[PDB]
């Protein structure tokens, strides 16, 4: 089983355990990907990313 | 900022600068969203009227990319006290929204429990600002950043002549001459985690700057995540 | 409150 203490539960951003299972989530302005792990920005200046 | 290095263009895009009546910087802030800036309550006492500048890389020349925004509302924590600097937090609601662009982008607010267990257990964070480059020295015309180690609470309390509350944390170095300083208050302490920068602190206070046996003291943002959220609903 |  995945754990938040190991590779952050495979979560890109937030990880927590509910009823003994990993649940990932993301900051505002990101959508959780279909895989339940990755965080996809909803626009061009998502929070927390340096600008290129 | 004492020590550290200049931010490259795009590297510290969440920095804001509070500017006084003479358009001089006196404190920092962190861009949270198009309308909201996080800062320190104590900065509110340091100018009678102020505005917010974003996108600045050189305070002594207009280069393009800067924008100034007037403040609509100041939301100050009602428990802020100069006796201890506890509750050193305020939020600014701008009159006009920030246009995100190169060098102008928000820092993320983290989820509160994960911040405490995962972000605060990272080795280091990044502090930035236009403040003094040495204790009792001059402010920087360039935006500087500095990597600061988290310092454990017990070590920090041992080091400190003043109370460290649960709303504060310590970061920096025992003797290495790197720290935040006057003029940096209110600015970001961010922690990088899997290539995303999260707001973890507010530059708040210290005994001197980069003094031997003293650390920088920061408002603990995790203690105020619900407060910050509510501040955007006045 | 205590967080006002
Ligand atoms: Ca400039
Ligand atoms: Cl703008
Ligand atoms: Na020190």
């Amino acid at each position: 089983r995945k754990l938040c203490s190991l590779d952050n539960g495979d979560c890109d951003q937030f990880c927590h355990e509910e009823q003994n299972s990993v649940v990932c989530s993301c900051a505002r302005g990101y959508t959780l990907a279909d895989n339940g792990k990755a965080c996809i920005p909803t626009g061009p200046y998502p929070c927390g990313k340096q600008t290129l | 900022i004492v020590g550290g290095q200049e931010c490259k263009d795009g590297e510290c895009p969440w920095q804001a600068l509070l500017i006084n009546e003479e358009n001089e910087g006196f404190c920092g802030g962190t861009i949270l969203s198009e309308f909201y800036i996080l800062t320190a309550a104590h900065c509110l006492y340091q100018a009678k009227r102020f505005k917010v500048r974003v996108g600045d890389r050189n305070t002594e020349q207009e280069e393009g990319g800067e924008a100034v925004h007037e403040v609509e509302v100041v939301i100050k924590h009602n428990r802020f006290t100069k006796e201890t600097y506890d509750f050193d937090i305020a939020v600014l609601r701008l009159k006009t929204p920030i246009t995100f662009r190169m060098n102008v982008a928000p820092a993320c607010l983290p989820e509160r429990d994960w911040a405490e267990s995962t972000l605060m257990t990272q080795k280091t964070g990044i502090v930035s600002g236009f403040g003094r480059t040495h204790e009792k020295g001059r402010q920087s015309t360039r935006l500087k950043m500095l990597e600061v180690p988290y310092v454990d609470r017990n070590s920090c309390k041992l080091s400190s002549s003043f109370i460290i509350t649960q709303n504060m944390f310590c970061a920096g170095y025992d003797t290495k001459q790197e720290d935040a300083c006057q003029g940096d208050s209110g600015g970001p302490h961010v922690t990088r985690f899997k290539d995303t920068y999260f707001v973890t602190g507010i530059v708040s206070w210290g005994e001197g700057c980069a003094r031997k046996g003293k650390y920088g003291i920061y408002t603990k943002v995790t203690a105020f995540l619900k407060w910050i959220d509510r501040s955007m609903k006045t | 409150d205590e967080d006002s």
